[PDB]
RNA sequence: AGAGUGUAGCUUAAAAGCACCCAACUUACACUUAGGAGAUUCAAUUGACGCUCUGA
């Protein structure tokens, strides 16, 4: 039966910025703090922060604070980069730096003649071209950037077949170990969907059923 | 007794086993004995995630071999936490190595190193 | 679920009183580590 | 060499005398044990979400390998093949921040 | 059984292993439900049925 | 060069077979390793020998082996079998014949 | 559109028995101890809310 030879590429981006805790975790992150503190024994810091000042009032009966006021002046010194470089952009769906605590999947819009549907970046493959290199042929056919992707395997994930001449579309995988997104203002419409925007741009049962193997977390 | 129908009712050693190249024989393809290194500068965050991946292999039925450590380097001590793993399918080598990757707490570095 | 294995404690009994020290390795990649005399911002060249 | 560091530190023997004052209040042990309950309810679902995906991602992968088999029976012999280039595999854990500014690039390293 | 786990001081004693149950009250409820079916074992075990109702 | 090896047979084995009437203390089966385990009304010796404890009739059954928890050479075996497996040994019972005594009238006071 | 249907994850279970969660001992696992939550999808065997696919 005639299938239109077309795979896809569900790219994953690993978020490099850790998600901040829930306050329900933080009460337990406050409770796991103190129990770590009490169950110990005679630390080197308070051996030289307590027993010196009892001996110093002992000579006053007849310093580690300048350490403690200097070491706070390096935390106020080094300006922490925020977890939030996302609300200052807040529309920048074309940038990989759009959301930083969540994982990102590329989604380039295209156009057909008989249909007009937002798509995951496709792969018109050759039969004698293997399926795995077809995933490598996809990063380097349209976007032409130097995104350092690595892969998982030649296993598929989910076969979806919208037929008109049959079909089968093979949803593959990749991970952005790094990315050199040259000409980031490309001609296209690449939208970095975390998770919740899959129902915002991919409507049907053939593209809002990709969701069962994207990393929710 | 040997002449009886209940002969060998009490044999038990055939339910115990009382005593590596990669298994890709023709179609059944498995990985060899892996190592999932875990490294940080914390005694907790190097052992806490390496307690996780053991209990995740226990739930997802993967034959763990070892959970030892490497002796530290003076550079403040470097902590290494190495989980040996045998047994991965075609299908499972993806779903393991992603959820393992996606659940590292804080700057902890990974590995699919192997034996020798 | 990278908030899972981070909620923890030094499990040991022969353990000191350690403080949530912030460490940069090479490029501002700051992460928490338990460490004494809390200098509270670090780096390596 | 079978040398490690799971030994006890030899300087930790003598002056263990800091906090024998280990006593806790009766209503404070309510909320503390009410939290360790309500965290024990928390991690049960925090596990049960992950165990949902460990099936729900999985059954499609067998289904696609069934939907690879029927239409293309030469080629479900290469979905069971394995990659060699995972041998120095690595992913570092996520951080607090995008990395930095340009500079200031210093430590004394002793 | 949901309501008893809604009073907060009801589970105060429960986590201090020190709550109690009154045996007079359970008894006059025990014979309501299964106190008949418990007496059937006891009269079977004491051999009443195999002797007095054949 | 092969010396030794001249020992006589130890004459161990079943003394009282199944169905055989037994009196209390009659040795049922002398053994060197535990081949038959002691069942109801059957005791063990120091030399692993089975002797009857009541007057009755010797029966051999196959029973489910649950060892003692303080027996680690056979508990660490028990914690190694697959999840449906159950061990069986053969046991020697004595179904006691005579009752323990009857109430007899001694006097009419 | 329809066919199958459905006790919390499974039950040739009738509100249960295992899995499962967490804390303490464990190198970790395991064991054990302390704890933790769970359900008959509705209405008179029965018809309409949920899932799975057969089709468009
Ligand atoms: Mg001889
Ligand atoms: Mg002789």
């Amino acid at each position: 039966s005639p299938w239109r030879l077309l795979g896809a590429l569900c790219l994953q981006r690993p978020p490099v910025v850790s998600k901040p805790l829930t306050p329900l975790q933080e009460e337990m992150a406050s409770l796991l703090q103190q129990i770590e503190i009490e169950r110990s024994l005679y630390s080197d810091h308070e051996l030289r922060a307590l027993d010196e000042n009892q001996r110093l009032a002992k000579k006053k009966a007849d310093l580690a604070q300048d350490l403690e006021d200097m070491w706070e002046q390096k935390f106020l010194q080094f300006k922490l980069g925020a977890r939030i470089t996302e609300a200052d952009e807040k529309n920048d769906r074309t940038s990989l730096n759009r959301k930083l605590d969540r994982n990102l999947v590329l989604l380039v819009r295209e156009k057909f003649g008989d249909q007009d549907v937002w798509i995951l970046p496709q792969a018109e493959w050759q039969p004698g071209e293997t399926l795995r290199g077809t995933a490598e042929r996809t990063l380097a056919t349209l976007s032409e950037n130097n995104m350092e992707a690595k892969f998982l395997g030649n296993a598929p994930c989910g076969h979806y077949t919208f037929k008109f001449l049959g079909a089968k579309v093979f949803f593959f995988k990749a991970l952005l170990l790094t990315g050199d997104f040259s000409q980031a203002g490309n001609k296209g419409h690449h939208v970095w969907v975390t998770k919740d925007e899959l129902g915002d741009y991919l409507k049907p049962k053939y593209l809002a059923q990709v969701r069962r193997f994207v990393s929710d977390l | 007794y040997k002449t009886k129908p209940t002969h060998g009712i009490g044999k038990y050693k055939h339910l115990i086993k009382a005593e590596v190249r990669a298994i890709n024989l023709g179609t059944d393809y498995e990985y060899g004995v892996l190592n999932i290194h875990l490294t940080a500068y914390d005694m907790t965050l190097a052992e806490s995630y390496a307690q996780y991946v053991h209990n995740l292999c226990n739930s997802l039925s993967i034959k763990v071999e070892e959970s030892y450590a490497m002796p530290t380097k003076t550079i403040l001590t470097t902590h290494e936490r190495v989980v040996q793993i045998s047994g991965l399918s075609a299908t499972f080598a993806e779903i393991f190595l992603e959820i393992i990757q996606s659940s590292l707490p804080e700057g902890v570095r990974l590995s699919v190193k192997e034996h020798t | 679920d990278s908030s899972r294995a981070s909620l923890t404690r030094v499990h040991r009994q022969a353990y000191a009183r350690l403080y949530p020290v912030l460490l940069v390795k090479q490029d501002g990649s700051t992460i928490h580590i338990r460490y004494r005399e809390p200098r509270r911002m670090l780096a390596m060249p | 060499i079978p040398i490690e560091d799971f030994i006890t530190p030899l300087k930790f023997l003598d002056k263990a005398r800091e906090r024998p004052q280990v006593e806790l209040t009766f209503e404070e042990t309510e909320r503390r044990a009410l939290l360790l309950k309500k965290w024990s309810l928390y991690k049960q679902q925090e596990r049960k979400m992950e165990r949902d995906t460990i099936r729900a991602m999985l059954e499609a992968q067998q289904e696609a390998l069934e939907e690879l088999q029927l239409e293309s029976p030469k080629l479900h012999a290469e979905a069971i093949k394995r990659d060699p280039n995972l041998f120095p595999f690595e992913k570092e854990g996520p951080h607090y921040t995008p990395p930095i500014p340009n500079y200031q690039p210093p430590e004394g390293r002793y | 059984i949901q309501e008893l786990r809604a009073n907060v001081e009801e589970e105060r004693a429960a986590r201090l292993r020190t709550a109690s149950v009154p045996l007079d009250a359970v008894r006059a409820e025990w014979e309501r439900t299964c106190g008949p079916y418990h007496k059937q074992r006891l009269a079977e075990y004491y051999g009443l049925y195999r002797d007095l109702f054949h | 060069k092969n010396l030794g090896g001249k020992s006589s047979g130890r004459r161990q084995g079943i003394k009282k077979m199944e169905g055989h009437y037994v009196h209390a203390g009659n040795i049922i089966a002398t053994q060197r390793h535990f081949r038959w385990h002691p069942g109801a009304h059957v005791g063990v010796g120091k030399n692993k020998c089975l002797y009857a404890l009541e007057e009755g009739i010797v029966r051999y059954t196959k029973e489910v082996y649950v060892p003692h928890p303080r027996n680690t050479e056979a508990v660490d075996l028990i914690t190694r079998l697959p999840k449906g497996a159950v061990l069986y040994k053969t046991f020697v019972h004595v179904v006691p014949a005579k009752p323990e005594g009857t109430f007899k009238l001694v006097a009419m006071l």
